């Protein structure tokens, strides 16, 4: 039930977009993909679209895992963003490109009352025009539950390393 | 209602459990915010920062407790028996919320049910997301790990970069974590961006991959893997050890044998020194040498870095309380149903509440 | 023909002038290498490691230069006045590099000279390119750089780098570093790699372009004015009172916001400028830091005092003496190569002899004295 995808078909859905938040997660630094996820950056900045990070209090599985891969990689702090100022953003994306991350955009924060992330906030990536997952499987994250955002309409799955897939979407581009 | 946040008594702790930011949030709740002078001046919070944001400054603990309904503290108050009685400067009926220690320090919590004191121990925390962001033990035990890391490079007698220069070359610091939770991370990931090479081990399987996710190399290879930890642990310069188990001894990591083989000019930063020392060799609060290596085992690390940790506590503090602060009618309600006020209290009206702790 | 090298003397000085990898060199060149017992602790160099590389171990400092035709040293040898006569233990004839200062010690040289000691000041090595790799202070002050920066982080209350967490952000440390010549240049990308932001501000043009390729931001003061200020051998000038007051004003700006302030600033054969004010740390942060790596050439904040940390106006102002020393690990290998790479042209290998060149300008800037007699004039 999930609309899979690939390198091609990701890397025309983000060079035709005014405006792109990458959201990275725990996947993206087991992968150490932090390099090329920059490297898609500057080309997409380089077209003139507008590109911005938003990083979870709780993205990884330590406080300031991603900034501290995101710093190694030199992406600039003025496009890192935490959840409070960027949030209402998602409602401005064209997509979401989600790198990793899966508990953090995950809507069954503030919807299911028995679900162990309930109450948590969340990355509201949904309000998108459209959501790419990286991810190698359909495994879930931390938390051990499904994420309605999968299989949702306008979600598109990259099942690979994150790291692999961000490269070769960068070779697709120009 | 109001809150109070008197200085911290206890030898070598700086940190205090307010900031101007938190204050701002009190006051926007109804609270009337008021704070001992001087509470924040180890951790770079000045009287004049805190009235700006709309709190009181009384001029001492007892007169910014005593109409309290709410108190606020890092560490728990001292006892009679310790020889400042600051559970008696908390009013009568009153709610305190701080770092109790309550599972190690039952008489603390005694004193407290005598004077009919609700406390809440934040250590007590629920393990759910919802409450990682009222959490005490991340956010000060992370501060610690970045921490180690400096009081190493500090301690150390060469950078922990490569550098290539016209005279010659130095080759990187290496340095082995012993220990991979929120601490045992964060000095990962200090460790290598300033440019050293590093190891780490732990027993739980989930790490390794954690360890990588930072760059790091995770020491693998009947029970002997011990002899890996120690063809690592002989070319290591920094030994970062961080293994602890709550109400139970620090696992001992690095025995005097191991140091032995160390050499000379290495360091070892024993975080676990509190609970008795991932080094049988450390000494709480002093920096020994035996054998060539220097074992450093400060105490209270966090307020090592009590300027950064003062507001994430303050923050967790208030995350824990908001929830509960119905302004309909200007009173906190602790609903009893919330897992984290469950989990947390330990005496009630009176009575001790917390399963472990009642006789 | 025997080279030696003492253990150093002088309170707090953990460096030696010897490495196990140079012993080996000096083998190969035809040396006996004495160095003395214990000589190596404070930068981690074992009796055992020098033996292994050819060394000999001596038991004492006089037993050590007694034969030596050739003896290398950090600082300069300390003299009768100063508690221990260790020019005497230094055999008649001999040759003695250094870190001498001897210009601003004309007591040790005439002592050297009535012993007929020559003796080469590593300091006074000329400004020329094929002498980067015999240059002491350069090799010395990369690692004070590097130092300054730890320093900064362990006097400081808060972390360097940016984190994003549960409890709430906690924001990224502001550096700002006076002075960007090689000390400088290290704070900058050992402060870069910790998470901070990185202001900088010279007085050479030169150098924004290098702080720009390190990820730090420059404070421009006076575009036209910064242009004539280096000299023949890459040095500032003294800029004048009106410059002075055009550079506070627009470093105020930045270090009202600034966590560490590390000042690295030095004018040749004259007090180190004065940069940052009494007045100025009045409008810094409580909690920071500054980092007063010209504290021996008078200091670049006059709050400064030299082997202390002073506490005032909520600013913690630190002036540790011989930073190169709290590296002495690494500054220790990297001495004794800056003086192989020195003595190494002028080694007649079959003769086994030491024939240091005088119409090498490597050679005669650097010659204090020789045979009775001081040579440069001073
Ligand atoms: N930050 C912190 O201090 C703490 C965080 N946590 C928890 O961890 C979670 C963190 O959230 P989030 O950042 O979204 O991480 P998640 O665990 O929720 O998701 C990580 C995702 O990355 C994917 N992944 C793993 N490896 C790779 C790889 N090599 N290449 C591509 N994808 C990969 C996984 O899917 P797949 O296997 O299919 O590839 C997985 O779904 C939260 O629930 C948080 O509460 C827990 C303790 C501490
Ligand atoms: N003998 C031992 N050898 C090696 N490691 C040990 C030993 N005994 C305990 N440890 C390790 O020491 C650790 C660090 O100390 P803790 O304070 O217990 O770490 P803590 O933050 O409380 O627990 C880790 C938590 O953080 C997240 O990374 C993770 O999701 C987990 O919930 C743990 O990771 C544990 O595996
Ligand atoms: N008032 C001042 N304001 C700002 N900077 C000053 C001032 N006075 C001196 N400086 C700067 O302080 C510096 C650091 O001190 P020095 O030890 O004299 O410089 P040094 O480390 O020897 O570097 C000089 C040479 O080396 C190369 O890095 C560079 O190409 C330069 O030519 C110099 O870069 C110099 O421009």
């Amino acid at each position: 039930s999930v609309k899979a995808g690939s390198a091609e078909d990701a890397a025309f859905i983000m060079k035709n977009a005014s405006k792109v938040i990458i959201v990275p997660g725990y996947g993206m630094a087991v992968a150490q993909a932090q390099h090329a996820l920059r490297e898609m950056a500057d080309v997409l900045k380089k077209e003139g679209v507008e590109v911005s990070y938003a990083i979870h209090p709780v993205a990884g599985r330590m406080p300031g895992h991603m900034n501290v891969l995101l710093a190694e990689a030199n992406v600039p702090y003025d496009e890192v963003f935490e959840l409070e100022e960027i949030n209402s953003s998602f409602q401005t994306a064209d997509v979401a490109f989600v790198i990793g991350a899966n508990d953090v955009t995950n809507p069954a924060a503030k919807t299911d009352p028995s679900s162990p992330i309930y109450g948590m906030p969340i990355l509201d990536v949904e309000k998108a025009g459209t959501v790419l997952f990286i991810k190698r499987s359909m495994a879930s994250g931390y938390a051990g539950v499904e994420n309605e955002l999968f299989f949702r309409n306008n979600t598109m799955m990259l099942f690979g390393d994150a790291k692999k897939m961000t490269e070769q979407i960068v070779q697709a581009m120009n | 209602m109001k809150i109070a946040i008197p200085k911290e008594r206890r030898p070598g702790e700086d940190r205090v459990a307010i900031s101007p930011e938190v204050v701002k949030k009190l006051v926007g709740l109804g609270f009337e915010v008021i704070v001992e002078q001087g509470a924040g001046v180890g951790a770079s919070i000045t009287d004049d920062a805190l009235t700006a944001a709309g709190a009181t400054i009384a001029s001492t603990a007892a007169q910014a407790l005593s109409q309290a309904d709410v108190v606020w503290k890092v560490q728990r108050p001292m006892t009679a028996e310790e020889g400042t009685d600051e559970v008696a400067l908390i009013k009568e009926g009153a709610v305190l919320m701080c770092h109790l220690g309550a599972l190690t320090n039952r008489p603390v919590v005694e004193a407290l049910t005598k004077r009919k004191i609700t406390a809440y121990a934040m250590e007590l925390m629920p393990r759910i997301s919802r409450a990682q962001s009222m959490d005490i033990l991340s956010s000060q035990s992370n501060l610690a790990g970045y921490r180690a890391v400096i009081d190493g490079a500090y301690e150390f007698a060469r950078a922990f970069p490569m550098m290539m220069t016209a005279a010659g070359t130095v080759p990187p610091a290496r340095v082995l974590v012993f220990g991979v939770g929120v601490a045992g991370l964060q000095a990962i990931a200090t460790a290598k961006r300033l440019g050293a090479v590093v190891m780490a081990t732990d027993v739980r399987a989930a790490t390794k991959e954690q360890v990588e996710s930072l760059g790091g190399k995770f020491i693998t290879v009947r029970k002997k893997q011990a002899e890996a930890v120690l063809k690592e642990l002989v070319k290591t310069d920094i030994a970062i050890t961080t293994a602890l188990i709550p109400g139970k001894p620090a696992p001992v990591l690095i025995t005097e044998e191991m140091v032995t083989k160390m050499k000379p000019g290495s360091v070892i930063i024993d975080l676990a020194v509190e609970a008795g020392g991932n080094c049988p060799l450390s000494e709480p609060g002093k920096i020994v040498v035996k054998h060539g290596v220097k074992i450093v085992g400060h105490t209270n690390v966090p307020s090592r870095v009590a300027a950064d940790a003062s507001p994430l506590f303050a923050k967790n503090l208030l995350n824990f309380l908001t929830p509960h602060v119905d302004k309909d009618t200007k009173t906190l309600v602790m609903k009893l149903e919330d897992e984290t006020v469950s989990g947390t209290c330990v005496t009630r009206d009176g009575a001790i509440v917390h399963p472990a702790l009642t006789g």
